């Protein structure tokens, strides 16, 4: 498993400015 | 958070999604959405 014990977010951000 | 208990994807969900948030956080990184302007 991963179990998150660290999370990213400008990555994600990133991600959905490909998404949208 | 609200729920609704019925679903068309089937047994009960909250009603946000991962569309909402994602505006939630293109808003944030703005630097339209606000708590209000979810709340409405």
């Amino acid at each position: 498993t991963n179990a998150s014990p660290f999370i990213k977010r400008d990555r994600m951000r990133r991600n959905f400015l490909r998404m949208r | 958070f609200i729920v609704e208990d019925d679903e068309s994807l089937g047994h009960k969900e909250l009603k946000v999604r991962k569309g909402h948030i994602a505006k939630l956080m293109a808003t944030e990184y703005q630097d339209e959405y606000t708590w209000s302007s979810l709340l409405n």
